[PDB]
């Protein structure tokens, strides 16, 4: 239960009400400052993690790299549960078509987390949460993806999509 | 104390809610359709399948399909989805956080109610779980104790005659007839007066129609002859498009299959004759309460006439000594969901439950083990 | 992508510009001229064909060719140099850079789709484009997503009913009449008034009277009986040459021959009648909305009093039992852009291009399978 994000120790890192404008290695369109491609970044690390992180039922929160983490965490529960028995093609089209859908945001009623994010400051802040949101769900989907079929084409891994049943912290978008 | 949820999966409709509430907070049909166009249409989120009361109103482009055939199921991954369905747009409680209560019919496969446990355990997850009959909740929702249940929903109609507690297993008589072959019939006979009703749609607008323009004639020869001078009989019904029907003999010759099974082709007695045969069935001495106990139950007795017709018959079959009663309580619609919740909220059915570590360690064997 | 240019391939004219905007940054009649004449006085660079606003106003000595007859596309050298005008000499835009967006008329043959793609992929080297029928530019334009849209051009008048987020291909029906043939008829019956118009400038100039004169006829007999006593219905009109001119009934006796196409010697119903058919060979529910949504587009629908016409012949058809309402917005003329426009800044839009990179295997071909 005390795996966190590498990136909680950050300094000087922007952020949006209380989520961290971490960086992103990704070639969608985005606010996300270009990290460096020799590293082990936000979204490789979320999905290498997911595996044992969803097993754990109780999370202790340390900073706003923590509520990306969760983020990534619940988006990729919800991938696993789409993408279940498709192929390879259908899985990009219905996976980015599921992630550019107008979703729900901390401060929103639809939101399930409110209580541990808080609200945008500024219409101007809630506009570049909703860019930043898009571009992280968007380059995390692509690199699940990319992982999930690292053996074959045609099938999703069976062992990769066995947890798409596992509901993790009972809570997620 | 100790709610449970109360899932009576009947085959037209899907009647769910808690242990103990009055009448069942969840009621919508089973139908499970995708759509059949290509839709280049694009936006909006549409959906791969619409389950209930959304299918119901997308109906117009949807390809709806039962996912259970005179209660038998055929569809299990459509009725794995009904369910998802009905535990959480519907009723808006976890699974694993209260036990549920099933019924199925008399006489069913077995492998039908093995598997219902199974993914009811190993997919939801739910603590404890029960499969009862629809008669015997029936006769809890009667408030009596003896008597003959006869039960007809919209898959199958099947009658339990029940003594003091104790319940005859050789005495269950089983007839395939119900409201969907009804249904089907009145399709068929409305073709012969002009209108033509074909696809899924509008097999769904000929049920509406006999959901409100049909009833069972006290006598049927009679009233076939005076419809000869069709003043008082026929009525018209407004088409969903805004063309009007008129149906005459039509209102009464659909429900009288029920009486008559040979109207569909079929060799057996209709309802009224099998309760007899039934009764004659059990010993000689218990026929007599069983005669003056006769507990009408499901969705199709709720036809505007049906229980003055049945005591008739079984009046003119039976002995003329005793009496012969028949029970038509006004919410009959809802009797097997309301004997459920009565019989969840009781102190002596905790022991009977089938607990989710004795399902583990026992397999899926255990509710032939203990539930009959 | 910085952009991305829309190009409303119109029958008669051409509507062209940038996505997320509404303002047409180029409309001009899809003309090519070749002059007639020896031309004596020499200087200045006398090219060899005009197009656009230029052949418009130099019609007097030459000879107008549409390239396009019925929404099908036959002069297909005329029709790249008008392509290469609107890239270069109307938006002043590279296209080699920017994704575009062509607009298609509904059952059209495929051989012109493959022929039109192929042609804008090799000739103008561009990413990607998307061909879809305007009828769905049309119901974006009304901001609606259900209802059947009537799209009345230049070439083609075509009906498509769209239920919520699906269409149905097989109610899909097109009709060869529209506005060319209309004022073909007009310049026809003009001649009983003793007026001579046939050569093509001649023809521009009847298909400006009918654009700033003609109206629909509300009742058609009763119009007559007043039209009798022909007083106040009498207009009048100049001509570029400068005498003047005066048009009595023949004012709405033209566009008339939309609901009387008998007018004209076709067989087939009038626009009203084949819309009512095409709804009802819609399925039985999904005809609520399609009385209620009647999308109409394209400039031919924009005769002062189509609306309320084409209002009471619906409601005269249709039973009375429900209401049928038109939808025309005021910016009738350019809809189909705007729902292009629309459709081309949807985020969802962005990944159902057809590229140059998956045409480089595929072909010319990958078309009817990536847009249908
Ligand atoms: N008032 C009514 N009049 C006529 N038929 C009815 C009426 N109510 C219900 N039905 C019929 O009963 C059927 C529903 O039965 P139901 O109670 O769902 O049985 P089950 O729960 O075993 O499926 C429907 O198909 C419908 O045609
Ligand atoms: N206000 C109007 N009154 C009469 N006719 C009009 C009016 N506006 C446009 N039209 C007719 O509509 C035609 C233009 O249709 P258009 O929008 O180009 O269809 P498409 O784009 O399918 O070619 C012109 O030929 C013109 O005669
Ligand atoms: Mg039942
Ligand atoms: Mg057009």
């Amino acid at each position: 239960p005390a795996y966190h994000s590498s990136f909680l120790s950050l300094t000087d890192v922007p952020t949006t009400g209380n989520i961290a404008m971490l960086p992103l290695k990704t070639k969608f369109r985005g606010p996300a400052y270009p990290a460096d491609e020799s590293q082990m970044d936000i979204i490789d690390e979320c999905i290498g993690l997911f595996r044992a992180n969803c097993f754990f039922r109780n999370f202790e929160i340390k900073g706003p790299a923590d509520r990306t983490l969760i983020y990534g965490t619940l988006f990729i529960s919800e991938c696993l549960g789409r993408v279940n028995g498709l192929n390879y093609r259908d899985a990009e089209r219905q996976l980015n078509s599921l992630a550019l859908e107008n979703f729900s945001i901390p401060g929103s009623a639809g939101f399930p987390l409110n209580a541990l994010y808080a609200p945008p400051l500024s219409p101007q802040d809630a506009e570049i949460m909703r860019t930043y949101l898009t571009q992280f769900r968007q380059e995390l989907a692509y690199r699940l993806l990319s992982h999930v079929y690292a053996t074959e084409k045609d099938h999703p891994s069976k062992w990769w999509t066995c947890f798409s049943k596992r509901r993790f912290m009972n809570k997620a978008l | 104390e100790t709610t449970a949820l109360v899932c009576d999966n009947g085959s037209g409709l899907v009647k769910a809610g808690f242990a103990g509430d009055d009448a069942p907070r969840a009621v919508f049909p089973s139908i499970v359709g995708r759509p059949r166009h290509q839709g280049v249409m694009v936006g909006m989120g549409q959906k791969d399948s619409y389950v209930g009361d959304e299918a119901q109103s997308k109906r117009g482009i949807l390809t709806l399909k039962y996912p259970i055939e005179h209660g038998i199921i055929t569809n299990w991954d459509d009725m794995e989805k009904i369910w998802h369905h009905t535990f959480y747009n519907e009723l808006r409680v976890a699974p694993e956080e209260h036990p549920t209560l099933l019924t199925e019919a008399p006489l069913n496969p077995k492998a039908n109610r093995e598997k219902m446990t199974q993914i009811m355990f190993e997919t939801f997850n739910v603590p404890a779980m029960y499969v009862a009959i629809q008669a015997v909740l029936s006769l809890y929702a009667s408030g009596r104790t003896t008597g003959i249940v006869l039960d007809s929903g919209d898959g199958v109609t099947h009658n339990v005659p029940i003594y003091e507690g104790y319940a005859l297993p050789h005495a269950i008589m089983r007839l395939d007839l119900a409201g969907r072959d009804l249904t089907d019939y009145l399709m068929k006979i409305l073709t012969e007066r002009g209108y033509s009703f074909v696809t899924t749609a509008e097999r769904e607008i000929v049920r509406d129609i006999k959901e409100k323009l049909c009833y069972v004639a006290l006598d049927f020869e009679n009233e076939m002859a005076t419809a000869a001078s069709s003043s008082s009989l026929e009525k018209s019904y407004e088409l969903p498009d805004g063309q009007v029907i008129t149906i005459g003999n039509e209102r009464f010759r659909c429900p009288e299959t029920l009486f008559q099974p040979s109207f569909i082709g079929m060799e057996s007695a209709g309802i009224h004759e099998t309760t007899y045969n039934s009764i004659m069935k059990c010993d000689i001495d218990i026929r007599k309460d069983l005669y003056a106990n006769n507990v009408m139950s499901g969705g199709t007795t709720m036809y505007p006439g049906i229980a003055d017709r049945m005591q008739k018959e079984i009046t003119a079959l039976a002995p003329s000594t005793m009496k012969i009663k028949i029970i038509a309580p006004p919410e009959r619609k809802y009797s097997v969901w309301i004997g459920g919740s009565i019989l969840a909220s009781l102190s002596t059915f905790q022991q009977m439950w089938i607990t989710k570590q004795e399902y583990d360690e026992a397999g899926p064997s255990i509710v032939h083990r203990k539930c009959f």
